[PDB]
RNA sequence: GGACGCGACCGAAAUGGUGAAGGACGGGUCCAGUGCGAAACACGCACUGUUGAGUAGAGUGUGAGCUCCGUAACUGGUCGCGUC
């Protein structure tokens, strides 16, 4: 019943503006306190704005205040937050979530929306290169071979990784990205396989990174002596 | 004064059927408005305590939660394997509202040592003019692992970065791929490209080497 | 002694005016806190406050009581006089 859907999110460059809503649904937002709250990739939950209902009185943490503007339409039954004069600190996944009813669950946050990613950055938008992590030509640690495929070079986040199309799961490790000082994201997907079925298993990471209308599949191979 | 809420520890392991405590200490009077929060990886948090000490609707009872003064306590009367997580204490007793800094909660098991692999540049990649070398931890627990770069036995610094994998929903273990970036001229100028892995389940570290331009 | 009558003085329900008293006269005065109303503030209600807290105003109460100055019903008292 009780959803909440953030939208808008996306690439912006310092300086530069962007609006995010929050789409309610299953309750209506004029008897509830609306929030936006915000974590930065790696750390740790931060509280950005709110809105109270009936006097409309709007609060902020000083680290936006001056910068973010919270509202509502009720009529939309959706909540937004403008941001404007945006840095790059201001990159975090931004939620929005309901304060409760006083009397069921005091002043928690009993729902949250699933979140929406801004990425405040003057690089601009790239799709990766996809090089192949080939397999060792000798034969093992631990009894095994490992392959994989490095992911470099990409903006914004998010990309995806599979291997052959979803059948291959077991055995892989898809790294979290880091960003270069380039500005550039960068990360390696690998899976550990048997070493006997190197020459006749064939193995490709399917790489999708959308912002950048790049989809690529990479065939992993062992190459020469 | 803004009010500050410092969460402890900032990690902690624990065995399923545990009893664990994670704290948050307000550095003012904050009355009873605290609540507790759920978080897994890549999901949105849960309301799990509010006001306190009381239990949020449809949140298990093995969760509960404290006040004493200005310090509040969530408890977990013997953790299942879905509770691992990290939690997150949040005052609300003024604005602007305070977030604690969040509390890993991560499973612990056996010290397992990794496998380790090296992984030379692609001639791909080498006709742009950055090689790229990457070394795997696979499998490996605890988290604490050292890894360092040597290039003709030099060893290297400020040109790396790491990425550690979540804790392993089967195996409960961690991976970990570190990355050593070179210009094309200065990976050209050397030989021996070696990752030295230092962990916990070796006896000794382990070096994996490779030669350049040999197989 | 008494009945009737007149008058004066006293008393006096009521009442006009007056001016001091601050939480032990109260309030829809004011402040802080707690709970409730789909409600942290603002709005409303309820509860709570150990110098809550300025005595007539931070009051647009012709508030109650009281101080002082009057008026006064009277179907209360006392004294004098008249008649018997
Ligand atoms: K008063
Ligand atoms: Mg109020």
């Amino acid at each position: 019943e009780v959803q909440l859907v953030e939208s808008g999110g996306g690439l912006v460059q310092p300086g530069g503006s962007l609006r995010l809503s929050c789409a309610a649904s299953g309750f209506y937002i004029s008897y509830s306190s609306i929030h936006w709250v915000r974590q930065a990739p790696g750390k740790g939950l931060e509280w950005v704005a709110s809105i109270s209902p009936y006097s409309g009185s709007t609060y902020y943490a000083d680290s936006v205040k001056g910068r973010f503007t919270i509202s509502a339409d009720t009529s939309k039954n959706t909540a937004y937050l403008q941001m404007n004069s945006l840095r790059a600190e201001d990159t975090a996944v931004y939620y929005c979530a309901r304060q409760g009813y006083r009397r069921r669950s005091g002043r928690g946050f009993d729902y949250w929306g699933q979140g929406t990613l801004v990425t405040v950055s003057s690089a601009s938008t790239k799709g990766p290169s996809v090089f192949p992590l080939a397999p060792s030509s000798k034969s093992t640690s631990g009894g095994t071979a490992a392959l994989g495929c490095l992911v470099k070079d990409y903006f914004p986040e998010p990309v995806t990784v599979s291997w052959n199309s979803g059948a291959l799961t077991s055995g892989v490790h898809t790294f979290p990205a880091v960003l270069q000082s380039s500005g550039l994201y960068s990360l390696s997907s690998v899976v550990t396989v048997p070493s006997s079925s190197l020459g006749t298993q064939t193995y490709i990471c399917n790489v999708n990174h959308k912002p950048s209308n790049t989809k690529v599949d990479k065939k992993v191979e062992p190459k020469s002596c | 004064s803004d009010i500050q809420m410092t969460q402890s520890p900032s990690s902690l392991s624990a065995s399923v059927g545990d009893r664990v405590t994670i704290t948050c200490r307000a550095s003012q009077s904050v009355s009873s408005a605290v609540a507790w929060y759920q978080q897994k990886p890549g999901k949105a948090p849960k309301l799990l305590i509010y006001s306190a000490s009381s239990l949020y609707s449809g949140v298990p009872s093995r969760f509960s939660g404290s006040r004493s003064g200005t310090d509040f306590t969530l408890t977990i009367s013997s953790l299942q394997p879905e509770d691992f997580a990290t939690y997150y204490c949040q005052q609300s007793y003024s604005f602007p509202s305070t977030f604690g800094q969040g509390t890993k909660v991560e499973i612990k098991r056996t010290v397992a040592a990794p496998s380790v692999f090296i992984f030379p540049p692609s001639d791909e990649q080498l006709k742009s003019g950055t090689a790229s070398v990457v070394c795997l931890l696979n499998n490996f627990y605890p988290r604490e692992a050292k890894v360092q770069w040597k290039v003709d036995n030099a060893l290297q610094s400020g040109n790396s970065q790491e990425s550690v994998t979540e804790q392993d929903s089967k195996d409960s273990t961690y991976s970990l791929s570190s990355t050593l970036t070179l210009s094309k001229a200065d990976y050209e100028k050397h030989k021996v490209y070696a990752c030295e892995v230092t962990h916990q389940g070796l006896s000794s570290p382990v070096t994996k080497s490779f030669n350049r331009g040999e197989c």
